[PDB]
RNA sequence: ACGGAAGGGCACCACCAGGAGUGGAGCCUGCGGCUUAAUUUGACUCAACACGGGGAAACUCACCAGGUCCAGACACAAUAAGGAUUGACAGAUUGAGAGCUCUUUCUUGAUUUUGUGGGUGGUGGUGCAUGGCCGUUCUUAGUUGGUGGAGUGAUUUGUCUGCUUAAUUGCGAUAACGAACGAGACCUUAACCUACUAAAUAGUGGUGCUAGCAUUUGCUGGUUAUCCACUUCUUAGAGGGACUAUCGGUUUCAAGCCGAUGGAAGUUUGAGGCAAUAACAGGUCUGUGAUGCCCUUAGACGUUCUGGGCCGCACGCGCGCUACACUGACGGAGCCAGCGAGUCUAACCUUGGCCGAGAGGUCUUGGUAAUCUUGUGAAACUCCGUCGUGCUGGGGAUAGAGCAUUGUAAUUAUUGCUCUUCAACGAGGAAUUCCUAGUAAGCGCAAGUCAUCAGCUUGCGUUGAUUACGUCCCUGCCCUUUGUACACACC
């Protein structure tokens, strides 16, 4: 939960346009694949949201899965104060 | 243009079945080309202990895998090659195409 | 760009890590079994399975994120990753299901 | 926890919380007028207009190169 | 910060470790797999290893 | 279960017969003892001790002497943008920009510094929770229903009188008949598929060009498209085999054991894998992110860094290596292996030259791989010389100087090499180890950890003397008899 600004909003709009995060289990990195953040980061971030509650989390053999939900979403959505049927992250 | 068919998998009768058809088909169509060749199929072999541990007497397991690799010489166009590839098709046959 | 040595190990590896991934995330919803399909720029795999309709969920939403997932997984080409889901016929003669069906009635709670 | 016996001197050091001293920034004292502006920062294009060249004793400080500044007079 | 890896670990076993346990013993780099070899012994069935012999 | 109690049935993890180091010497390895900050660990009758593929630079070990970091979350009150960390030059520490730490400042600037029943992590601990996997059971040896019969019954027969067989596999079977699992059964590397396609990775007969011998059939080699039914050296497939063919000897002339004009052998065709209803409080909450339980969450048992540590020596124990010298040290020379191994944010495998007695790289018509190592030129043989009935020439182990390498680091020699110095070892006393095939072993290669090399492990190459059919004395197991006062059932 203390990410910097920039860092939170990449995760949140990389979470917006992908909806899933893969993250490599080596924490302090601090080079993350596609995402110049660091990789401890990136997995506390993520850890305490779904400590919130609106972001599950698979393992995998060290691989940190992290897939979005419904309140997850609904909770970036007002976050981002994006207006509705402007990018849904379900598209085909 | 002398196109090279290969074939990189590990299933047999598949690899045998599918070898068959190709050459059967490239004979029905009456056009030049080489014998499938084998290469000899090779064993990747892994000797790795039995139980975790250092416990009981010294046992150990062979883990093996067979893979079979066979080439076929052709020369046809790529629409040709596409239409060939397209029929007689079973997943897992790797295929794959090279040009001499 | 690998020798074929080195490359079936490997495509034995990425069967064996979505089988894993499969059975590991999908626990839950009865998740019996993967079949794969290799064809050029697409990659089909299809889920054997019984709740063809509940791993499918609503709007399919469920099959577009396990698609992204395993495209962001295995860093192949955007969008050349396919899967579907068919019902298993026989369902009862493998042991997966039979073992996924005993696990959801111990959690029931009968004897 | 039996061959500790923490024979060095308690040296807990907990890091200060940045005590707040009176008010800072002092440009200049000016009366119904203009307070001019000081702190002329570096010509170096690194810098963004961020840096608070302050001269306690005969230094310069730039938080832009974290490890090339070296200068003299 | 930088100062956490400054000892390298590019090469060696802290490096070459299983994708499973994370760990640096009883690993094998044969046919590029870098699996520990308990895992591998329960997953080599699914791989496509098959005990003949 | 227990027998020094009836017995039998077996095992070259035991022998009559005989080979090969260990027990006598020198060394890396692993265990117990001691010191130390630490040499921390687990494992102890075959089922501990080159075991955790655990040859120990640092990384991976948990053990230490030191300074740093949180991932501290349900919900807020207290200084609450005159405001609080992680990233900072400075009198002092420091491989450093670890302002971690004082009169003084900063790349950004609500990302809250504090407290609770929740608890995210851990080489902290219990096989007194054990999964899960292995070893031992149990290595070619043992169990279970259905219907009958005995018995009130739990139960018994079925599952052996006589017995061949490296298996209750079987003939014959007394009350049994009929099925099931283990076993037997299921298979290439171990050929000859000469029915048929198979390597610019093949052949000879001649095919274009060539050096040497008589212009006395031609010879070995070459660049690769410069050839003409083919598979005789290596892979396959609906389908091949040897089923102990066929005969002679022994069995109310019933299983089987043996000798012989032929195929790869006629001991089951070679070795192995998968594998007995049940058990071990056998190894792993201590290389596994299976995890409740007593341990942490402001100097944390997590992580990160430097230097130590499984690398220390009065000591004992087994695996493994080198010897006890015309066989070997040898040296200058001939000709040889099959499975396989090897490069994408990596430039790897020592192929022919230059810096160069050799070791690092400078060019890759060699590598996504039978062709570059490599058809593995080594491991054993033939002309020649010394140790020539040795207090040393076998023994480069037992020490110092130098000549060499990925690695931001190798000192208590990472490893190789060039010299100089044989303090041990004359079939080796009691006990034990492994072996019938082309077997132990004479000896070198491939892969694992790898940065370097193994002596460890999983796979081959030249060959072996006199049993393989024969018993308990010790290493034991099993069955049924027999005796119990035993049920976490002799512990």
């Amino acid at each position: 939960m203390l990410m910097p600004k920039e860092d939170r909003n990449k995760i949140h709009q990389y979470l917006f346009q992908e909806g899933v995060v893969v993250a490599k289990k080596d924490f302090n990195q601090a080079k993350h694949e596609e995402i110049d953040t660091k990789n401890l980061y990136v997995i506390k971030a993520l850890q305490s949201l779904t400590s919130k509650g609106y972001v599950k989390t698979q393992f995998s053999w060290q691989y940190y899965y992290y897939t979005l939900t419904e309140e997850g979403v609904e909770y970036l959505r007002e976050y981002l104060n994006l207006p509705e049927h402007i990018v849904p992250g379900t598209y085909i | 243009i002398k196109i090279r068919i290969t074939l990189t998998s590990t299933k047999v009768k598949q690899l045998e079945n599918v070898s068959s058809n190709i050459v059967k088909n490239a004979e029905q169509h009456n056009l030049v080309k080489k014998g499938p060749v084998r290469l000899p199929t090779k064993v990747l072999k892994i000797s790795t202990r039995k139980t975790p541990n250092g416990e009981g007497s010294k046992t150990w397991e062979t883990y093996e895998m067979r893979i079979h690799k066979r080439y076929i010489d052709l020369e046809a166009p790529v629409q040709i090659v596409k239409r060939i590839t397209q029929i007689t098709i079973e997943p897992g046959v790797d295929v794959e195409v090279v040009v001499a | 760009l690998i020798s074929k040595k080195r490359k079936l190990v490997a495509d034995g590896v990425f069967y064996a890590e979505l089988n894993e991934f499969f059975t590991r995330e999908l626990a839950e919803e009865g998740y019996s079994g993967v079949e794969v399909r290799v064809t050029p720029t697409k990659t089909e795999v299809i889920i054997r399975a019984t709740r063809t309709q509940d791993v499918l969920g609503e709007n399919g939403r469920r099959i577009n994120e396990l698609t992204l997932l395993v495209q962001k997984r295995f860093k192949y080409a955007p969008g050349t990753i396919v899967l579907y889901a068919e019902r298993v016929q026989d369902r009862g003669l493998s042991a997966v299901a039979q073992a996924e069906s005993m696990k959801f009635k111990l959690l029931n709670g009968l004897a | 926890r039996k061959k500790k016996v923490y024979t060095t001197p308690k040296k807990i050091k907990h890091k200060h919380k940045k005590v707040k001293l009176a008010v800072l920034s002092y440009y200049k004292v000016d009366a119904e007028g203009k307070v001019t502006k000081l702190r002329r920062e570096c010509s170096n294009p690194t810098c963004g207009a961020g840096v608070f060249l302050a001269n306690h004793k005969d230094r310069l400080y730039c938080g832009k190169c974290h490890s090339v500044y070296k200068v003299n007079a | 910060e930088n100062v956490w890896f400054s000892h390298p670990r590019r090469y060696g076993k802290g490096s070459r470790q299983c994708r499973v346990c994370s760990s640096h013993t009883g690993l094998i780099r044969k046919y590029g797999l870098n699996i520990c070899r308990q895992c591998f012994r329960e997953k080599a069935n699914d791989i496509g290893f098959n005990k003949f012999r």
